[PDB]
């Protein structure tokens, strides 16, 4: 403090009271507000001299949440940690915020800035003939490593499964590992001619997040996130071009490797003959001295007994010193040997592609661990506006249950009581309503519920098509082709098949009937689907979600848990308890009492050669 | 035309759902079911049956910390 007077009015604030801090004479212009208690910077947008403020805030902190006036920013260790590699020295970051802030920088916040900001850039890893080496520029370092030794100008090597270990133990000890590869005095490693074609033009926002990737002219190991259909597989092509080196590409999906590999053959100046891809029916690799190799996380990671052709293409994998790796879908990484990609193959730069960059669990904290800081967000509203992405209208449906359906709910257990709140009659009555309503308005609709019997049901009380988990892949692709092109077919009921890496025609509406407790990233990936529509050039053009949830259950607990991500990126939900033609539809799905009792009673039924003839 | 000691409230069926299992769960909570929407709760407990009403829909609640 600054010997100030406690007001009376300062008695529920918990040491939070920053009055203390003498207000500048200059004020008006400074656009921000620094509090000592967590570092985190108050901007306001609407004033003058805000984006020559927002840009230094974006590349030294990490933006908690950007509405439309005010926006918060928080300092971490990590975004300085991307700052200061940057080029941006201590003393200007500090002489920078003194000069556009209202408050005073408190002596707290500074003293952070330098202790995060120094000891940077000892600890360095290389990777020397596809074996890890820790180095540093001072001798003591060294030294003063006694406790995670795991030793097997001044570097020694370390295990390459150890690498994990060895990073969490420098990130808590006041020595930070730097990642950055060194591609242009890098000459081990054989180049590859890979560049853009000159007909492909980058977005903007995929410029600023490549600067922050490329930024001191040395490849930085970290995670980009961009909304689905902004173009994240392009950044990825630019990344590659920009390194010029040895790519490998992880995803999750068949289908997936088959885009990237098909994305890569049209940007850039990219030979097939330097394209390869380790999948179940293709295994044959690339013979020349560098090229682009594309995979899957679970052949990669594949604990089980492998063939022989997929452990000599491994044995490849693993004996040749990559350059860069992508890999894609980035918040599945943290899993159990999905971490162990990293291990496994040798990479000088890890750059993540993600566009759901959170778990319901801790792990996804590892990521910076594993693959490095958080290089890029994506502002969606800003992507909205641009017309980059779609402008979706979420909304959230309050079905109420009935009478009888409710008494049931309550006395049943968990599982069955998860299968009974997705199949009350009102929410049955407004998919319906929803489906004719967008259906007049002419919308392609999916309607998304993770419950294989409720997708069934519907659809078949709906006459829709349903796409699960047993559906046969030609029956999947004719199904999807006839809701691409037939104007007959405009909705389609999908399984958690959608929330996953498959190839979808583009929506405009979704309808999550039910969903997988409380999953943010199932949530983001749902709406994901939506936001790369062809209709995003027309004046006025929304997309719309919809998530139907019964009322008074706790699918509005779970509902409420999913949106949590969503209100983070900035999106609203709107509540609807109220749909005006509920009364006045012509066919009203379990209307009548009797048919919702046979609905209640449905539900509540589901739960030597010669000898060897003989035999 | 008899007289007893009872507060009618005014419900949507959740709830009136919901306060039949503090029924089976207390004896004394409400005397008789009168319809759809109406019941009857012993006014001795009625602020109670909030102070769990409140409590028994905080499931449905998510509060981030």
């Amino acid at each position: 403090p600054a010997d100030f007077v406690p007001d009376s009015v300062s008695g529920m604030f918990r040491s939070h009271d920053f009055s203390y801090l003498r207000l500048r004479p200059d004020h008006a212009s400074r656009p921000l507000w620094i509090s000592p208690s967590d570092g985190r910077i108050i901007l306001e947008s609407f004033s003058p001299l805000a984006e020559q403020a927002q840009d230094f805030l974006v590349t030294i902190a990490e933006p908690i949440s950007r509405p439309s006036h005010i926006h918060e920013y928080k300092i971490t260790a990590y975004s300085l940690y991307a700052a200061v590699s940057v080029g941006l020295e201590t003393d200007d970051i500090i002489s920078v915020l003194d000069r556009l802030s209202k408050v005073p920088v408190a002596e707290s916040i500074i003293n952070f800035i330098k202790g995060a900001t120094i000891s940077y850039g000892k600890v360095k890893l290389v990777i020397k003939h596809n074996r890890y080496f820790v180095e540093t520029t001072q001798a003591d370092i060294l030294q003063m490593l006694l406790n995670d030794s795991v030793i097997g100008v001044h570097s020694f090597e370390i295990a390459n499964e150890s690498v994990e270990v060895v990073k969490k133990r420098c990130q808590e000890i006041d020595y930070p590992v730097l990642e950055e590869y060194d591609f242009r005095n890098d000459h081990r490693n054989p180049d590859l001619d890979i560049d853009l074609k000159p007909s492909t033009q980058i977005r903007p926002y995929q410029e600023k997040s490549l600067s922050k990737m490329f930024g001191n002219g040395r490849a930085r190991s970290g995670i980009i996130v961009l909304p689905c259909g902004a173009g994240k597989t392009l950044v990825g092509i630019t990344a590659a071009c920009t390194i010029k080196k040895s790519v490998i590409v992880l995803c999750t999906s068949s289908v997936s490797v088959m885009q990237w590999r098909q994305q890569f053959l049209q940007w850039c100046t990219l030979q097939p003959e330097n394209c390869a891809v380790f999948t179940s029916d293709n295994k044959e690799m690339f013979q020349t001295e560098s090229g682009l190799v594309v995979s899957t996380y679970s052949m990669v990671a594949n604990t089980r007994n492998r063939s022989h052709d997929s452990q000599k293409v491994m044995d490849f994998l693993t004996g040749r010193e990559w350059g860069f790796i992508i890999l894609d879908e980035v918040h599945v990484v943290p899993a159990a040997m999905f971490r162990r990609v990293v291990s496994t193959i040798a990479a000088h730069a890890k750059l993540g592609l993600t566009a759901t960059l959170v778990r319901e669990d801790d792990k996804i904290g590892d990521l910076n661990f594993l693959i490095g800081p958080k290089l890029y967000e994506a502002n969606w509203m800003e992507l909205s506006q641009k017309g980059h992405i779609a402008n979706v209208q979420c909304a959230e449906v309050w079905c109420p249950m009935t009478a009888e359906f409710y008494q049931e709910y309550l006395r049943e257990t968990a599982r069955k009581r998860m299968l009974l709140y997705i199949m009350n009659p009102t929410k049955f009555q407004a998919c319906q309503f929803l489906i004719q309503y967008h259906e007049r308005r002419g919308d392609k609709i999916i309607v998304f519920s993770d419950n294989v019997y409720a997708l069934q049901e519907y659809a078949l009380k709906m006459g829709k098509p349903f796409i699960y988990g047993s559906t046969p892949q030609q029956e999947r692709m004719n199904i999807l082709q006839n809701f691409q092109y037939n104007d007959q077919i405009n909705t389609i009921f999908l399984s958690k098949v959608g929330d996953t890496s498959i190839d979808l025609p583009e929506a405009t509406c979704l309808i999550q009937i039910s969903s997988h407790y409380g999953s943010r990233r199932q949530e983001a990936q749902r709406l994901g689907r939506i936001l790369r529509a062809k209709r995003r050039n027309d004046e006025g053009f929304n997309a719309f979600f919809y998530s139907l949830v019964s009322k008074d259950t706790q699918e509005m607990y779970y509902s409420t848990k999913r949106q949590a991500f969503l209100v983070d990126q900035g999106y609203a939900f709107k509540v609807i308890t109220h749909l005006h033609g509920m009364e006045n539809i012509p066919n009203l799905a379990y209307a009548s009492p009797r048919e919702r009792r046979e609905l209640l009673q449905e539900v509540l039924l589901k739960n030597h050669p010669l000898i060897r003839k003989m035999y | 035309a008899r007289a007893r000691k009872g507060a009618l409230v005014q419900c949507d069926p959740s709830i009136k759902a919901l306060i039949l299992q503090i029924d089976a769960k207390m004896s004394d909570i409400v005397l008789e079911e009168l319809d759809d929407t109406h019941l009857l709760v012993n006014p001795s407990k009625v602020e109670f049956v909030k102070h769990e009403l409140n409590r028994l829909l905080s499931k449905n609640i998510y509060n981030p910390m």
